[PDB]
């Protein structure tokens, strides 16, 4: 049960979302905090996707470190199957 | 600026007076979203008709195969009529009168032991 | 495929192994199917090479809809009970017993009453006129059932002496939860009639 | 033909401007209709220029009670735009009724049996029904009292039908008509102790006016979509943009849960405490918060036995509460779309819901599929509203009908047309005559449900008429909008006359059925309650916009 | 008229669960899906064949549709 | 953004892009964590109060004139 051991370590641990952002937004989609535990598993899950993006748009940029541009994300979540859109109209 | 004083134009022909001023901007991200899959997917069509140009009939053929898909309705008024008067027809239920708590069966409710992981 | 990361390579692999850890139509009336809708649009013959393409396009979309509704129909077959690493929190469907416990006592309660109003009725002699004999009228021809057929089960017992694999099953819920979560046939009229099925 | 589409449509309407006065204000009834589907037929032949010409030289002819639809129908220039709209779909196929009299008609058909306008004679007797009365024409301020509706002013012989109209225990229904539950003896409890609220209350009339008590929500930065209040009020309940339904108890008696399985597994039953025995003082708050939805709730209703809390959301279910284990129980997914409103029967085994899908569900909340599918508007039915009888159920909509519908066979009854914009608000007499509708022209319209007759209109409020309620006794008719006004009308002089003209003439006096205006402080009057005391309760989150 | 016979619908729940079994109503609904894929597809591939100004409805212009609508990306 | 495969967020609002006509269209990562986080507000409490008494509006501070 190596997921069921992490969550049994999951309190005392404190996520890089805070638990009262991270149960707003699951408290809007009728997600209620039973557990703390469960409310910092989907937090650090939710880190792990956009931090995921952000390392391949940084191999994207120092390929091309520093600033993150558009043009970075464009090819980073282009393997992700996602077509991000330039806002173009302000 | 130029297309979002358009934006303020299509709101206020529909009598819109007030809005807020985030509106105007996702609706521009809307309607860019929405240009940039026609036209992405009319030179996919193009590349299939094998023509250097992207004409008119190719911009007919994504319009018509991304409505198609994207924006769905409610359903037609004949289709609701025929599953109103099928459903209709059915006699109400008589009612037994102390069964207690009146619900469904047990796996169409939501009332279940509802467990939780030991602290530990 | 033509993702290199792509989101739903990700799915149904590890979706396989979730349901590890617990169609090939026919070519004949397939090829007047085909070629019936081709009459609206001008399409007269087909390719060799596509009656066999719709229908291997036909199984990877139904089983990429079987696969779907067995990790949900398998999701109902996990008994947190057995285990005791799971704690139980709140049990409704018990209160809500004990809710029609407390009903049939108020029903029990109501029926000793009518029993007792029986009894004072038993001696009508003129006293309470109608009410008093409708109501000795009925308990009586009901008390004579019951007494004949406690009589007639004593009479039973002396003649009678004479005498002698788990299968998971997939609802139409497990179809329909895969159906709302998918882009495609979420607001549709096969999904909308599903409800009333 | 499409070409000379403004040539016929110019002759109509030469021909009827040019008629005597008393009969140009009923022939003036068919401008509209003709005149879209004129343009709905052009669109749908692929004659957009035409269509856009025909648009701009009669469009601003149209009653100015006809805005919204002439600007959807202003954006329809194609035919793929109008083949998923399903609103102008059901009103080309449909057939406008359009009532008018037999001495208008006679000018009508000797301007239309002769063969130079034998074409617009052909896209009348096509698209339009005429629906004709004996009597007197019509004013114009009375066409303009019972017209606005798509498909609208419906046939008198829709409105002949039999209702039940009658309270229960010539015109009540009997009581195995619609099989209601039983009446537990908590159940006769609670009716014991409503008639000692019966004993103080107090006869409204026009002279003593009631007090009315604001329960203002104040913060309320997650916008406030429902309120209901229970028969006593005990309860009030909030639904919330936040997803969340909130009940608040506003007697001096916290909001307790029942306590859990193990605690009852070793108390007796057969005790006279028993429900005092169960209740968990642990769990004893003022405020208790419901989640569950994943969107924002648009309709809550309390069952009268105070249990059961009912919810409807946006995400297309319906969601019963407990409010003995304050849990969910069930979830009740029959639309796919907004369900707007939820009501539960004034006996509490039956409920209806009306969503975006245009029709309206009798559920039952014993089977997960409904009983009854009402599927005749053509229109989201914004409310659904059952009768005190509850064998007849109202479903206002947002294409300017309201529509009686029978429990048994799940017949419309009764078409109330006459509002100009969507109903958002229905309530019917505590006697059982009467239905009281509003809508978003701040019009409040009063109909006779045996007779199929409005009997009056109410104009006094601005903006969308949210809420109405009758009084206990039924002397004073409440009504709250988003104008932050809380008006009171006098619900006895407006019903002091109890046909085959299928109309009354109504009395324009609004004015002297005026009791009081009172105004909230930038808060819009989102609930209104009767106690049985006869005191007026309201719930509006204060918006200081 | 029917495509798909019901006993290769059972095959294709074997291979995924040697133990599982749909219900009849499971089943028939699965029917429709297919159905109504198959029509679908068909239409829309024909639109695109009309689009190639072509009488033979080839296979380009069925893998078009699914991978532009359905990304199936099912090997040709 | 738009997910052709639509499994990651099915049909979940992201709230939108706070963009502006008028903006920089450039910031220094470190601006955006140093910046102190706005104040969560009340939440929603239930007051009562009197809009009528026997027909005459009471000038309480709830009232409007």
């Amino acid at each position: 049960t190596p997921l069921v051991d992490f969550l049994m370590q999951l309190e005392d641990y404190t996520p890089t979302i805070p638990d009262a952002v991270t149960g707003y937004y699951l408290n809007r989609a009728g997600f209620e905090a039973s557990d703390p535990r469960i409310i910092r598993l989907i937090s650090l899950a939710a880190q792990k996707f956009i931090s995921d993006i952000a390392n391949d748009a940084l191999q994207h940029c120092k390929m091309k470190k520093y600033t993150l541009t558009m043009e970075d994300l464009t090819p980073a979540l282009s393997e992700y199957g996602i077509n991000v859109k330039k806002p173009h109209y302000f | 600026p130029k297309d979002a004083q358009m934006m303020a134009q299509i709101l206020k022909d529909m009598g819109i007076t007030e809005y807020e001023p985030r509106v105007i901007n996702q609706m521009l991200e809307f309607a860019f979203r929405y240009v940039t899959t026609i036209l992405d997917d009319a030179k996919i069509y193009s590349s299939h008709a094998k023509k250097a140009t992207v004409d008119a009939d190719d911009v007919r053929l994504a319009i018509q195969c991304r409505a198609d898909q994207s924006f769905t309705s409610p359903p037609p008024r004949d289709f609701l009529l025929d599953i109103a008067r099928q459903r209709n027809q059915t006699p109400l239920p008589l009612i037994k009168p102390y069964s207690g708590p009146r619900l469904p069966p047990d796996r169409y409710c939501l009332t279940a032991p509802n467990y939780r992981l030991k602290s530990l | 495929v033509a993702s290199m990361a792509g989101v739903n390579l990700s799915e149904e692999s590890a979706r396989i192994l979730a349901t590890n850890s617990e169609t090939f139509l026919l070519q004949a009336p397939l090829q007047r199917r085909i070629l019936e809708i081709g009459k609206k649009h001008g399409i007269t013959e087909l390719h060799p090479d596509v009656v066999s393409y719709v229908s291997h396009a036909t199984q990877q979309r139904l089983q990429n809809l079987v696969e779907k509704i067995s990790e949900t129909a398998q999701q109902k077959n996990f008994s947190y009970k057995d285990d005791d690493r799971y704690e139980q929190a709140s049990d409704v469907r018990a209160q809500l017993k004990f809710f029609e416990q407390l009903d049939q006592i108020e029903k029990q309660r109501k029926d000793e009453q009518e029993r007792e109003i029986l009894m004072r009725a038993a001696k009508s002699r003129s006293r309470q006129e109608d009410p008093e004999q409708l109501r000795l009228k009925q308990k009586a021809k009901e008390m004579q059932q019951q007494e004949l057929a406690q009589m007639r089960q004593r009479d039973a017992n002396l003649t009678a002496l004479a005498a002698i694999q788990r299968i998971t099953r997939v609802n139409l819920r497990d179809l329909i939860f895969c159906l709302e979560n998918e882009r495609e046939t979420s607001h549709s009229l096969l999904l909308y009639k599903a409800f009333l099925k | 033909d499409p070409t000379m589409y403004e040539e016929y449509y110019s002759g109509l309407k030469h021909f009827i401007e040019c008629s005597l006065d008393c009969h140009r204000a009923e022939l003036s009834q068919l401008f509209y209709p003709l005149f879209v589907h004129m343009y709905l037929e052009l669109v749908y032949n692929q004659h957009e220029n035409e269509a856009k010409s025909f648009f701009e030289k009669f469009h601003g002819d149209q009653e100015c009670y006809y805005q919204d639809d002439l600007r959807v129908l202003s954006s329809l220039t194609k035919k793929e735009h109008m083949k998923g709209n399903e609103t102008m779909l059901d009103f080309r196929t449909s057939k406008f009724v359009l009532r008018i009299s037999r001495d208008s008609y006679q000018l009508l058909k000797r301007h239309l049996q002769e063969k130079q306008n034998n074409q617009i004679w052909n896209i009348v007797q096509e698209h339009l029904y005429i629906d004709i009365f004996d009597g007197m024409p019509r004013s114009k301020q009375q066409i303009d009292a019972m017209v606005g509706s798509l498909a609208g002013e419906a046939k008198r012989e829709a409105n002949k039908s039999k209702v039940f109209f009658g309270l229960l225990k010539p015109n009540a229904p009997p009581q195995n008509r619609i099989p209601l539950p039983e009446l537990k003896d908590s159940d006769k409890l609670d009716k014991i102790m409503n008639m000692k609220e019966t004993t103080k209350r107090v006869r409204l009339g026009p002279d003593c006016l009631p007090s009315i008590c604001f329960y203002t929500f104040l913060n309320a930065y997650q916008g406030l979509t429902a309120v209901d209040v229970t028969d006593d009020s005990s309860l009030i309940a909030g639904g919330f943009a936040d997803s969340t339904v909130r009940v608040w108890s506003v007697t001096p008696k916290k909001l307790r849960s029942v306590k859990q399985a193990s605690d009852l597994s070793l108390i007796d039953k057969e005790s006279d405490d028993v429900l005092e025995r169960i209740m968990d003082e642990k769990t004893a708050s003022e405020l208790k918060i419901l989640y569950g939805h994943s969107g924002p709730v648009y309709g809550a209703s309390f069952s009268p036995d105070r249990n059961y809390l009912l919810s409807s959301s946006e995400d297309g279910t319906v969601r019963l509460w407990s409010l003995q284990t304050f849990t969910c129980l069930v979830g009740y997914k029959g639309h796919n779309y907004p369900v707007w409103d939820t009501q539960f029967s004034p006996y509490g085994y039956y409920f209806v819901s009306g969503g975006h899908d245009r029709v309206a569900r009798l559920w039952a909340t014993d089977h997960y599929q409904p009983l009854r599918i009402f599927a005749g508007h053509l229109a989201d039915v914004n409310c659904t509203r059952f009768h005190p009888n509850s064998n007849y159920v109202a479903t206002g909509s947002a294409d300017r009908t309201v529509r009686l519908w029978d429990v048994l066979n799940g017949n419309c009854v009764r078409i109330f047309t006459g509002h100009k914009g969507p109903i958002h608000s229905l309530t019917f007499s505590p006697n059982g005559r009467f239905l009281a509708t509003g809508a978003t022209d701040g019009r409040v319209l009063l109909w006779d449900i045996g007779h199929g007759l409005m009997v009056g209109e109410l104009k006094g409020h601005t903006d969308t008429v949210c809420s109405l309620r009758f009084s206990r006794d039924g002397e004073i008719l409440a009504s709250g909008s988003m104008d932050n006004t809380v008006r009171l009308w006098d619900a006895i002089k407006a019903f002091e006359d109890l046909t085959a003209t299928g109309h009354i003439n109504l009395p324009e006096n609004s004015q002297e059925l005026l009791l009081g205006t009172y105004m909230t402080k930038s808060t819009p009057v989102v609930h209104l309650h009767f106690t049985r005391r006869n005191l007026v309760l309201a719930a509006g989150a204060y918006s200081p916009q | 008229n029917q495509v798909l016979t019901k006993k290769k619908l059972q095959d294709l729940v074997r291979e995924v669960d040697p133990n599982e079994q749909l219900d009849e109503d499971v089943e028939e609904m699965l029917l429709q899906i297919a159905d109504d894929f198959i029509e679908s597809v068909v239409t829309a591939a024909c639109q695109l064949a009309r689009h190639r100004k072509s009488s033979t409805l080839e296979v380009k212009d069925v893998q078009l549709h699914l991978e532009r609508q359905w990304n199936m990306w099912i090997p040709g | 953004f738009h997910a052709q495969e639509f499994i990651p967020f099915r049909f979940a609002s992201g709230g939108g892009r706070e963009l502006y006509f008028y903006e920089e269209k450039e910031v220094d990562l470190s601006d955006i964590i140093n910046t102190p986080l706005p104040r969560v507000p009340l939440d929603v409490c239930l007051k009562a109060h009197w809009l009528s008494i026997e027909g005459c509006q009471p000038a309480i501070p709830e009232n409007p004139p």
